DNA sequence: TTAAGCAATTCGTAATCATGGTCATAG
DNA sequence: CTATGACCATGATTACGAATTGC
């Protein structure tokens, strides 16, 4: 271990107050930080342990400190025989130890971590907070720093060199150690963790280790001491499933008359609230008998149970849910007065977390592997849901009709278990908004409270492909003209595909829904396919990522990413994907057509070893079928022939051990006839040579302009204008797009030396 | 304007059945000398060299040296619409991006097919004219069988050529085996060993090369230390078809 | 050898001769001599008692796709 | 050290083509008497008995009695690398856990040598109760094969009814039912029947169809039935020995 | 000792089933 | 030297698991 670098601050002050860097050879001074140097590693580990005792911090953060940093330090101190290192905690006579742990759920998957013991102090690895809350494409520090802010063997010779190289290494390490602080204070992590621990009543270490059961157990016990009840222990392996939610059958297609969306807000917690459903008021089938009082003492549910009215008991789950609902309402009332966009979405994150907590209260009941299940309640909930949504659809389509004085009889096109997308008939967004608000407020008056239906949007135009797949354009007000698109479910929000395909789907829906020009859309898709086949598409747009889950399900059937991961490298059998992460790969061309798991390769390996790409795989398996989903419903099946013919005019333009034994046959630039001698033009195509020189110097001119815009961008992203660039960042498009233009220019410069020189040079 | 008349059209059929599975898109260099084609395979592990001399054709004619990137799969499909006895006629227009295939039945029927050409910027390679330590001539059928047999034992074949004879061998899950040929008209095996050689090749590709068996009674194998194996089938008076396979290192 | 391979690795990272990871080693030695910054006469006397070896006459990172 | 030379090697090829689909892994008992193999099928519904007498071989030789657990699938694949005219030679080493198959092409300018890996099989041995049969039917193997293929289109099982005059096979299913009747005649084209007692038994055409892969081994096949016992289907391997298939009936 | 629920759509691999090109031998 | 179906080889259909998103 050669350098340790530390940043420290008091919470509430907008800058740090401590900035220290401890190195292992003599170094050069850095303005703003202290620098100390040692000639042996024992002094370095001792100095860090003494600093961490004396400063005595409350919280320790970092990025991947649990699974890399602390056990490396502990094992390295054990090897070098330094006895006083592993006492990092607060208790004076206690040493620390490495211990494995695993967590698994159907919500976050399964992850295996080490833990290191520190008594008194709290740990917050920001990697685990990101991996638990956020669903992203890559989880590298560079990728999340670009997504939120906007950015090994070389180091061994920056350290065996001079002291300005070591000073450069220390400035790099200090920037690395500074980035997670900025992420912690910018994303409102710690304020939301403190508010979660105050609303639920669990400690601050449980929100990084546990799930959503300890919190609902805690709140139920805290509500149970106030009336004098005790909880039982029921455990069963195992019950059966029950029936979930209804989806209404669509009227599929393309709509160009406005559809208004009406939905219920906080549906399942308000069902559980306003019909008095709880553990503590579930009536067994016999204890009603032989009392006969049915009216206003109990009710009956569509699955079949009987539940006591609120004039006898009050349940415990209504009160816990009412507290959580008021907390989320206060968070939304605070969110309704922000102007900054990233701040608006992080308050949206806070309210999303409180709504997830309130819904996991209901999901506690149906978990037959758990601590206290009561599937009768769950069945009553979803039965009430189904009954109310079909009530909504009957009522909306039945009242506003041609005989009832209105304009047109409306017709529901879609509904998915909480929402209803009714198509009204008018093509004026003001009149649709007015009637939709009247409908929402009208239908809501047929229920107990807090059951309320609300207007939410007007889509104009609309595109419905299947169940859980649609798109549209979003209206919030009228003079607020339009907000954005909505892409529910489609190929632009999933992460199982290429960036090329998601970009093409977004650009096609842009040209098709905003400008309403299908001809520019056809020309766009043609240019994408043509530039694919002509081999001028970057390999950033070709990378596919998949998650490496539990190893036995991936034992059960052969996949591509599992095959790439389990195949080690010759260079490194010590850095490879583990369980739970994401494996990136691209597909190269070969002749083993039975298996697409035999053609997958690491992006850096195909970078350094230059393997070709299977353009037919990407053409017929990645691109073609999402396009045939989207482009068909506006036209007939002559549209499938239109895009497969727009392919056909553009499919006829394709660019191209033994490879060393070349002959390098020259070819005519005009008509492609191989011939003896080095002159560029053919003897039949000579009278046309000024035009053939004119052609292709406007190509060299455009490659020259692309070299310079890229190789000076690295100088501004690096910081310095006087020293070399070293950044092989695999998540930057800049890298390997700066590598191919050198070769394009190398090739296009040599093609023009077929022609003579435009003058002498030795004069 | 190109125009070639080939009476034994079955030759053209056999040729495409020998390239189609190895090559998707190729380029044919037509000229007064005859038709020619050279292309790496998909895998970029081998190189095919086709040579159809104008002499072999019963009527050749090439005004402009015109080459069109042909889709061997489409040309293959098209060529299957020809009887093994029809007279085939290739005919192109220096200005048209389409090649024409006309089949004349011996006896009242004429098929005409216009195949769409395409712009191919194929990666050209140059073969380094070299000498070979060993050249083995043998029935093409025997060679074909050998490659099929071994393919059941393992994925690669070690071709060991010594003074007396040549040996092919492989190994896998179900053990291993080897076939030995020794010197002894188109049923005989001749060997020219200047230097014993030993090289490893993928049976998968050798098996592709063998789709050319119906083109010749015999096939010659030319090897040499650390260089591509040469598998060649003569196309009687027309020219030939050569397959170069990079060895495994 | 094994002591001559650290002298060249020390000449390659001294900042007072230039920012050199795109060119050869002897070109940077003559560039500094033209401007006469202070090239030392020992990083020359190992680039003469060798032929065209790629581990003497090349910069440290002449691999490495940067 | 085992070593047998078989000039009509196509015989060995035909044998494996008749066992491979019924048996995955078998044991080959070698001795001075000749090669022998007895094994239940996967399904444990039938038993195959192969007998290759040393006399039939053009050069037999067995020093130590051998038991070769062979994977009939690997041996089958390997055997397909033999021409129907090559001279095949089985050769083993009492100490080596590998069997060697050498094929010599008639001309003799080519020799193939295959070393197949053996395996330790603890196969479940069975003993056939030497018994007598009420009915024995001899008939062309091709006719028998066709009968089994035909009925297979009607149903899954075949009822073989043997009476005085002749024998009858029948089946039924979704698309109706049918039956074929064979009667005695008066060499490899005739049908002979030996009925001591009329018999009726139900068998699965699926297995009978496996037995028929042995058709290319003999011009004729004999069927031996008896009340409540396994049907015997036997194909003679001229001067070599034979191949017997026992199928348990359906009750 | 540890873990909130169900509905639905998409894609890849192996296995099942249809169909033609050679071929091998009886007429 | 020539019909016939048995044999090998290649392509179309179905089934089921894995992955990921919407409520
Ligand atoms: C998202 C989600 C919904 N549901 C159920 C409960 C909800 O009552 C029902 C509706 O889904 P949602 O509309 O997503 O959530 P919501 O209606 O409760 O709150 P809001 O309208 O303010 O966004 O779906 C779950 O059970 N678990 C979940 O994770
Ligand atoms: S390649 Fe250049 S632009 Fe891209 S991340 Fe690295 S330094 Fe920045
Ligand atoms: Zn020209």
């Amino acid at each position: 271990v050669i350098q340790i670098c530390s940043l420290g601050l008091r919470w509430g002050e907008p800058e740090p107050f401590l900035r220290l860097a401890l190195t292992l050879r003599p170094c050069a001074p850095i303005l703003g930080a202290k620098v100390q140097s040692y000639e042996k590693e024992e002094d370095l580990l001792q100095a860090w342990s003494t600093f961490i005792r004396i400063m005595d911090p409350d919280v320790i953060t970092g990025y991947n400190i649990q699974n890399f940093d602390l056990p490396y330090l502990i094992s390295r101190a054990q090897t070098l025989k330094v006895q006083t290192f592993p006492f990092l905690g607060r208790v004076a006579g206690l040493c620390s130890n490495i211990r494995d742990s695993s967590f698994q759920s159907k919500q976050t998957g399964r992850r295996d971590t080490k833990v290191v013991s520190m008594v008194g102090r709290v740990q917050m690895d920001m990697l685990q907070v990101l991996l638990r809350e956020y669903k992203l494409r890559s989880y590298t520090l560079n990728a999340v720093s670009f997504h939120f802010l906007g950015e090994h063997s070389i180091i061994t010779d920056l350290q065996n060199g001079n002291d300005q190289t070591r000073r450069r290494l220390a400035v790099y390490c200090l920037k690395d150690a500074y980035l997670p602080l900025r992420l912690l204070e910018r994303l409102m992590v710690l304020v939301n963790a403190v508010e979660m621990a105050r609303v639920t009543g669990v400690p601050l270490s449980y929100l990084l280790s546990r799930g959503q059961q300890v919190k609902v157990v805690s709140q139920l016990l805290r509500q149970a001491m106030h009336e004098g009840l005790l909880m039982p222990v029921v455990k069963s392996e195992g019950g059966e499933d029950y029936t979930g939610a209804t989806v209404i059958e669509p009227l599929k297609g393309y709509y160009d008359v406005p559809i208004a969306t009406l939905d219920f807000s906080s549906l399942y917690p308000s069902i559980m609230m306003a019909h008095n459903l709880c553990y503590t008021t579930l009536l067994r089938p016999g204890t009603a008998q032989k009392l006969g009082l049915t009216e206003d003492q109990f009710i009956r549910t569509p699955t079949g149970d009987e539940f006591v009215k609120t004039s006898v008991r009050k349940g415990l789950l209504p009160q816990i849910l009412e507290n959580l609902l008021s907390a989320r309402k206060r968070a939304k009332a605070e969110l309704a007065k922000e102007t900054d966009p990233l701040r608006r979405q992080v308050l949206d994150g806070r309210q999303l977390a409180l709504k997830v907590s309130a819904n996991s209260v209901y999901g506690f009941t149906g978990a037959q592997v758990g601590k206290l299940p009561c599937l009768e309640i769950s069945q009553s909930v979803t039965g009430f849901g189904r009954q109310m949504i079909e009530k909504t659809k009957q009522l909306v389509e039945s009242k506003y009709t041609v005989e009832n004085g209105y304009s047109t009889s409306a017709k529901v096109v879609y509904g998915d278990t909480d929402s209803v997308m009714c198509r009204f008939g008018v093509s004026s967004v003001a009149e649709a908004m007015a009637l939709g608000r009247e409908a929402a407020d009208w239908v809501s008056g047929h229920f107990p409270s807090p059951i309320r239906l609300e207007f939410e949007k007007v889509y104009f135009p609309y595109l419905l492909i299947s169940k859980k797949r649609y798109a549209g354009l979003l209206f919030s007000s009228r003079p607020d003209a339009h907000d954005r698109m909505d892409c529910k479910g489609l190929e632009a929000v999933r992460r199982d595909n290429c960036p090329l395909v998601a970009n093409l789907v977004t650009a096609s829906l842009r040209r098709l829904l905003i400008d309403r020009d299908p001809e520019g859309a056809v020309a766009h898709a043609q240019d994408v396919i043509s530039d694919l086949l002509c081999n001028r598409i970057d390999i950033s747009q070709l990378v596919i990522t998949k998650e490496l889950t539990r190893a036995a399900s991936d034992y059960a059937g052969k996949q591509a990413h599992v095959e790439l991961a389990e195949r080690m490298r010759k260079r490194d059998p010590g850095s490879a994907p583990s369980l739970g992460d994401r494996v990136p790969y691209v597909i190269i061309s070969a002749a083993k057509g039975v298996a697409a798991y035999m053609k997958s390769e690491d992006p850096l390996f195909v970078l350094e070893h230059s393997l070709p790409i299977d353009t037919q795989y990407y053409l017929e398996q990645q691109l073609a079928k999402p396009l045939l989903r989207i482009f068909e419903p506006i036209l007939g099946e002559g549209r499938a022939e239109a895009v497969l013919l727009r392919g056909d005019h553009t499919r006829c333009k394709t660019v191209l051990g033994l490879l060393a034994f070349a002959k390098r046959r020259n070819c005519c630039i005009g008509c492609r006839t191989v011939l003896s001698h080095q002159g560029a033009v053919c003897e039949f195509c000579q009278p046309r040579e000024s035009e053939l020189y004119q052609k292709e110097v406007s190509h060299l001119n455009a490659l020259e302009e692309r070299f310079s815009r890229l190789w000076t961008q690295c100088q501004r992203c690096q910081g310095s204008l006087h020293e070399d660039v070293i950044c092989t960042s695999r998540d930057c498009p800049i890298f390997y797009m700066r590598k191919k233009v050198r070769k394009d220019l190398e090739d296009q410069e040599q093609l023009l030396r077929r022609f003579g020189p435009p003058g002498p040079e030795a004069w | 304007m190109f125009e070639a008349r080939l009476v034994q059209g079955s030759i053209l059929k056999k040729v495409l059945e020998a390239l189609k599975d190895l090559i998707n898109e190729a380029c044919w260099d037509i000229s007064s000398s005859g038709v020619n084609l050279q292309s790496m395979d998909s895998s970029h592990v081998s190189l095919v060299q086709l040579t159809l001399r104008s002499e072999g054709f019963d009527t050749y004619r090439c005004d402009r040296n015109l080459a069109m990137g042909v889709n061997l799969t489409s040309m293959s499909k098209i060529l299957k619409c020809a009887g093994n006895e029809d007279i085939i006629t290739l005919r192109a227009e220096d200005n048209a991006d389409t090649l024409a295939l006309v089949f004349e039945a011996p006896n009242e029927k004429v098929s005409d097919y216009e195949m769409k050409l395409m712009d191919l910027d194929v990666e050209q390679l140059g073969i380094p004219e070299q000498e070979y330590s060993c050249v083995v001539k043998m029935p093409s059928g025997e060679f074909a069988r050998i490659c099929r047999d071994l393919s059941h034992i393992g994925d690669a074949v070690v071709i060991s050529c010594a003074k007396d004879g040549v040996k092919f061998s492989a190994s896998g899950e179900l053990g291993n085996g080897n076939i030995k040929l020794s010197q002894t008209e188109e049923e005989a095996v001749t060997i020219e060993m200047n230097e014993p050689v030993q090289l490893t090749f993928a049976l998968r590709y050798l098996n592709f090369f063998t789709k050319a068996t119906p083109l010749s009674s015999t096939v010659t194998l030319s090897m040499s230390a650390d260089v591509p194996l040469v598998v060649e089938y003569k196309i009687a008076d027309m020219g030939h078809l050569k397959y170069y396979l990079a060895p495994k290192i | 050898e094994e002591a001559e391979l650290e002298l060249l690795r020390q000449f390659d990272l001294a900042w007072q001769y230039g920012p050199c990871t795109g060119i050869t080693r002897l070109q940077r030695w003559c560039r500094a001599k033209q401007m006469g910054l202070e090239p030392p006469p020992e990083v020359w006397q190992v680039l003469k008692t060798h032929p065209g070896d790629p581990r003497f006459q090349c910069s440290l990172w002449h691999l490495y796709p940067l």
